């Protein structure tokens, strides 16, 4: 009845494809017993993915990386008027690699 | 936890608060969980997750947005398609009997108990006027169930001194959970755990004259003479059940050769929800005894009448205090009342329910016929209106998907695969069509889901065969109740 | 004649009105009159004729005056000693309560019965903060009957599965007119005509506790073992029945003995008139059901409330739609109540009622004295008084002599002898002493009066020494005693 319930609340995630949400399903119908924790990290996936988008549409030249400019097109588009000195330190306190840019998770890191 | 005078005074500052930020929404919300789960019922609550999907199912009502509009703590706008089960015919806050309501508490909210209210009187007239035939004296209460046992009191004075003791009523009947009034509803799960009930209540399928002719019969046959006949001229929580046409007629004409009153149940269909004032109109039946509240408070104010010809009345002339109720026709319920007659007759709001009416149906009817897959069949008269399902999941689905399309829908009492359309008289047309596109998304969203789970239990598929199918339900919901079709096509030729 | 759109339209421009002129007055008392004779009951106005003299039984009600005052249609005010049989305890029109329904009236009067309304929780929590021990769950109805119903159908849901079916009521009780209720209730005349009512229901004299322990312990030798005990505190329409002390804590110990549940009726009791919040906490007993109505409305919304343990309330948990009503728990009752929890507390007005209550019992026990003649005793606890007369002629004429000093009484549905003072708990010192000192004319009246008739019924004697003998009773009122006495000295000399 569970496996059900956590099958369908798998099934209706919105940003997860096919794909994924079927193996998934693969997993839980060989254990009705590994489900909530299985639905937990699944719900937090979609988290991920979902983050994943938003971040995409926040790098302007889709090129993988962002930059201090692309940041303050960010930051001055919601109102703000960002200095060249603070958009520097943001990227400065997650620059994990020290290149001076925000990579994919560095950016998770920043909204952590 | 805190002391009662706590507890009111912020119950009194959360009265006069008009919004919420949402910290203060969000610990509103937090305590009338708590609340409701240590001092209300907890089964609500899971009732209510049961027709719900998440957060949904912590829904708290906050203030009527528009006539049939209704605003939660969040500030979510939901159209009303359950009307407080035939309560808000005339929609929330109804100007005019706001209006009414708000002079009568200037003047005087209750009255003595002991002279003469002028409201009362009027409101009678009033009844007297509005009701078919006979129907002449009005008793005032507060609630349906109290309007039913005023009817079964009257019926015993009456039929008592003349030898006859046994009521009959139908199944599927709903009248209320008062003992006196569940011994004539009919659903075994709202009586059998209060039983034993009042002796001699009998019942008869609905809509079969021959089978309540043969408990007549056998009735005088064996010395048990029925004093009375009650059901409801359309069956609300039945499923709304609709009797053959001239059923009332016979049933009247039945009454009257076996010597048994009439007792119409109105409670839900009564005050121009069917189309017509009362549903004994569109027959022109007239029974003994009428009973009606819910929609009589237009929305605002808790009210009940029982309306009976002086023939039956009369056994409460010699002692006017042979049957009373501390609260009943109060002069803020009969200012509602009165308000609540009036919009219904200056508007025509019967008709209106007519059109209306017939308009919703016809789109229910259309996605009935386009999804029989999950709906069996929709019925209805005037805005009385509902839709039953192949089971009682997939309407419970039915109720979720409209909920999170904010509109409000709700199952009935005595039928768990049926949901209920009972919006106010008032609804718009523009509304109108968004609540019939509202149950279009849902029902198609409900055959998507019915499609994913039938595809996971096909037995003759492999374990990667179905992957392919659940993907490509997904990313690609499209090929739906066909592909529903491609996953069987090949469980029969793997057969 | 008319139609019901005219008549409803009048009444609205009637509802609008603040004052009447003389001649609208006329019009609408005739009107009033006409419809209670036609459409509501003519035995109630044979009933007012029966408390009043001449035209006095033609006051109709129109808008409270003061906080304890009533105004009718002519602009005569009363003192109201009656106070809606106990509904108006924190007076007429409380500012708090008509603020408090106001502004819920201006978001939202009834609920939708779907989703969570915040209000009932706000409720349930302070009634659970409010009540003695371990009363933590609330269900709300709108009336004391439904709320007994409440009580009797939560006994059975828990004592049904443990083969316990019969109930125990005591005479003089009085606990609702509903049929479930009505079993319960002790009056022959409210009984008997619609009787058969519910089966096992039996009934030992209030007070007497060895009775009960007798009744219970038969019962189960018998094998109709006792479900739940029902009583009130005081029995209010018995008239004003105190028990001895100690006879509700040896009730609760009984029920605990045999397994039964106390069901405590403080429909009429409760919300501070016997000088505390329930009359139960006189001798700290917590029953496990608690029945509430009346002044929990605060004069203003109909409302009743059933209180209970957990332990009984869980028969509910399972299925929240096993008992139901209608219009229960609405917004603007729920806010009503909590506004007169906060008036109480706020103003500690069980105190002030358990100091009037005094004031009023030594005036009515020294005018007691003075007249026993007339009056047999005067009793009461709190603000919860009566009197008792010689005959139910004697309290009669007490009754209407009230009423033409505008100091509003009335009966007690049980006890034909007896008038009831029940003055909201809001009554002001100088209006105790003129409701005193009302009382003193009205017996004074009464003594001249049967002197007056046993004067007039003489039969040895002429009309000329009659005449003067009235002459002189007029002429001279304190001579009354002495020309009565010389009446029948001649009255005897020519036998
Ligand atoms: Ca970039
Ligand atoms: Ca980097």
């Amino acid at each position: 009845k569970e496996t059900q319930e956590a099958s369908w609340e798998i099934f209706t995630l919105p940003n997860l494809n096919g794909r994924q949400v079927a193996a998934f399903i693969s997993s839980l119908l060989d254990d009705p017993s590994q489900s909530a924790n299985l639905l937990a990290e699944a719900k937090k996936l979609n988290q991920i993915q979902a983050f994943k988008e938003a971040f995409s549409l926040f790098d302007k030249d889709g090129d993988g990386t962002i930059t201090t400019k692309e940041l303050g097109t960010v930051m001055r588009s919601l109102g703000q008027n960002p200095t060249e000195a603070e958009l520097q330190d943001m990227i400065n306190e997650v620059d994990a690699d020290g290149n001076g840019t925000i990579d994919f998770p560095e950016f998770l890191t920043m909204m952590a | 936890s805190a002391s009662a005078l706590a507890c009111s005074a912020h119950a009194l500052n959360l009265i006069e608060k008009r919004t919420l930020d949402h910290e203060e929404m969000k610990a509103l919300n937090r305590e009338v969980i708590e609340y409701f789960k240590e001092h209300v019922n907890p089964g609500f609550l899971e009732y209510r997750k049961s027709v719900t999907a998440g957060g949904d199912y912590g829904a708290v009502e906050w203030q009527a947005g528009s006539l049939n509009t209704l605003v939660d703590t969040q500030g979510q706008e939901f159209i009303d398609c359950l009307g407080g089960f035939g309560i808000f015919n005339v929609g929330h806050r109804n100007p005019v009997v706001v209006s009414a309501v708000q002079n009568q508490l200037a003047k005087q909210p209750l009255h003595s108990q002991e002279l003469l209210d002028p409201l009362r009187a009027m409101l009678a007239k009033t009844l007297a006027a509005l009701t078919p035939g006979k129907l002449k004296y009005s008793f005032f209460c507060n609630s349906g169930t109290e309007s039913v046992e005023a009817a079964l009191k009257l019926a015993k004075a009456y039929q008592s001194p003349r030898g006859k003791f046994t009521f009959i009523a139908t199944s599927g009947a709903f009248h209320g959970k008062s003992l006196g009034a569940l011994s004539a509803t009919a659903k075994s799960t709202f009586r059998k755990p209060f039983m034993p009930l009042l002796p001699g209540f009998r019942h008869v399928p609905f809509g079969n004259i021959e089978a309540m002719r043969t408990a007549l019969n056998e009735c005088k046959k064996t010395g048990d003479d029925v004093a009375a006949v009650i059901l409801e001229p359309i069956q609300g929580e039945g499923g709304v059940i609709l009797p053959p046409p001239g059923y009332l007629t016979a049933v009247r004409k039945l009454c009257d050769e076996f010597g048994a009153l009439m007792i119409l149940d109105e409670v839900q269909t009564g005050m121009g929800r069917t189309g017509k004032m009362f549903a004994c109109e569109h027959e022109n039946v007239q029974p003994d005894i009428l009973c009606l509240a819910k929609a009589l408070g237009g929305g605002v104010m808790p009210i009940g009448a029982t309306i009976a010809t002086e023939e039956v009345f009369s056994v409460l002339f010699d002692n006017p205090f042979l049957h009373t109720t501390t609260f009943g026709g109060n002069p803020l319920a009969c200012a509602a009342a009165l308000a609540t007659i009036n919009v219904l007759l200056e508007q025509n709001l019967p008709a209106q329910a007519e059109q209306k009416g017939d308009m919703l149906l016809d789109g229910f009817r259309q996605l009935a016929r386009e999804y029989p897959d999950l709906v069996q069949e929709a019925r209805g008269k005037g805005m009385l209106m509902a839709i039953e399902f192949v089971d009682n999941e997939i309407g419970y689905n039915f109720a979720s998907e409209m909920f999170r399309q904010r509109v409000l829908v709700a199952g009935t009492l005595n039928n768990a695969k049926t949901i209920r359309i009972e919006p106010p008289l008032t609804l718009t047309i523009e509304q109108c069509e968004l609540v019939i596109k509202a149950a279009r998304k849902a029902l198609a969203a409900m055959r998507q889901q019915v499609a994913f789970y039938e595809i996971l239990h096909l037995p003759n598929l492999n374990e990667e065969q179905r992957n392919a199918f659940i993907q490509s339900l997904k990313d690609d919901p499209s090929q739906s109740a066909n592909l529903l079709a491609e996953a069987k096509k090949l469980n029969d030729a793997q057969a």
